[PDB]
């Protein structure tokens, strides 16, 4: 045998001692498992919610957009109607992680959205297009338009991007928490202290509160560790919360602001262009749920003792080996902690 | 569960983006998040 100290005879081979420690794999998962659900449906549900939410809010948005460009400027539809897809599906983009350059989105829309204007609303009556688009950018027809746009979108969809992008990194992690594979000799001790009583012919002797508390403190010490990354990394997304809905929402009374600007210096345009060519609420309350779970990896072995079979009393146990009146007396981690300090810095940077 | 108790009912599945989440702007997830089939109770 290679698990179960024989002291006497033994009632169980070394194919059984193999089931046990299988069975000692399987118990442990659930025992994590059965820990981190709480909080990693807490975690799923907002991150599903917050996901959705979004891209509700910039369906709304396109669709206001496109309502009030039907409503006050019908002449710039249907092309109007284009440009505001794309600008709203590159939006969509960018929120949920794609390479996608903001000032390069707002620039693309006043680009396509200048030649419709000159051509509809200023000078009524295709090869001529890209003039009009140059000029756009070189007479700086809309002002400085662009640029508020362009800082007021920017702030908001990268604080999203990055509040999206830690929700789903913390469920990375709890869930890797419930699946974390051990040591061969913790596979061992946790046989000893679960099931290789069951060899020695005894039916209910539970293993002693002390020794459950040396072998868990024995094969979390790297688990443990992950403590203070995780306890940083619930401040910095408190610290993130402490925006989105309301930039997207007033968009298109700024775009309508610029059109009228655009269009209050028409007489000389022409002619030089002729010539020429409940949100808040819920991330509150996630971050109060949260701050309950700050303690989960130091909590952690308590819970595995706590919620396995011992003998608390510490009298007539398992000591892993015997029946005892008393008792005597990284990889995978380190991704998880790898990831964590990742998104600590992404998150205390944008404060 | 079927929202409705009588009639047409829904029925969602979700699926998410996280078995491993994208990390230093990694290619975001192909395809759907969300399944949902209408049920008859
Ligand atoms: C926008 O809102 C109006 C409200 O009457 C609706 O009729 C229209 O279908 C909506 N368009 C989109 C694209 O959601
Ligand atoms: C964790 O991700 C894996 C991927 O197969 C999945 O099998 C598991 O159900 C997820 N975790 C939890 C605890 O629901």
């Amino acid at each position: 045998l290679q698990v179960c100290l024989p002291k006497g005879p033994t009632c169980c081979s070394r194919k059984m001692e193999e089931k046990y420690q299988l069975t000692a794999r399987l118990n442990m998962e659930q025992l994590l498992q059965s820990a981190s659900m709480e909080l990693k449906f807490l975690i799923i549900q907002n991150a599903a919610v917050f996901q959705e939410a979004f891209e509700i809010v910039v369906r709304h948005a396109k669709n206001y957009t496109n309502a009030m460009f039907k409503n006050n400027y019908p002449s710039l539809t249907p092309q109007a109607f284009e440009f505001v897809g794309e600008f709203f599906t590159d939006v969509s983009l960018y929120i949920l992680g794609s390479d996608i350059n903001v000032d390069d989105m707002v620039n693309e829309l006043f680009d396509s959205l200048f030649p419709v204007i000159y051509t509809q609303m200023m000078n009524p009556g295709l090869d001529i297009n890209e003039c009009l688009r140059g000029a756009r950018r070189d007479l700086k027809v809309f002002g400085s338009f662009p640029k508020l746009i362009m800082t007021q979108v920017s702030k908001s969809l990268q604080v999203t991007r990055i509040f999206l992008q830690a929700l789903n990194l913390g469920i990375e992690v709890i869930n890797t928490t419930d699946h974390l594979k051990f040591s061969k000799d913790c596979g061992r001790m946790l046989t000893r202290m679960w099931y290789c009583s069951y060899c020695q012919g005894l039916m209910m002797v539970k293993p002693c509160g002390g020794y459950c508390n040396v072998v868990m403190q024995g094969c979390m010490a790297g688990v443990v560790e992950i403590d203070k990354y995780w306890r940083e990394y619930i401040l910095s997304l408190e610290e993130l919360v402490n925006d989105m809905e309301n930039v997207l929402l007033g968009l298109f009374s700024t775009i309508h602001d610029s059109i009228q600007y655009v269009q209050k210096n028409g007489g000389k345009l022409t002619t030089t262009i002729g010539k020429l060519c409940t949100l808040s609420s819920r991330r509150r309350e996630l971050i109060q749920k949260l701050k309950s779970f700050i303690n989960f990896y130091s909590a952690l072995p308590g819970y595995i003792c706590s919620h396995s079979p011992v003998a608390e009393n510490d009298t007539l146990c398992w000591n892993g080996q015997e029946l005892v009146e008393r008792y005597s007396q990284e990889p995978v981690v380190s991704q998880i902690i790898d990831k964590l300090k990742h998104i600590n810095q992404l998150l205390r940077t944008m404060s | 569960a079927c929202n409705v108790r009588c009639g047409r009912g829904w029925q969602k599945r979700s699926r998410t983006c996280t078995n491993p989440a994208p990390l230093n702007g990694g290619a975001f997830c192909e395809g759907m998040s969300v399944q949902k089939i209408t049920c008859t109770a």
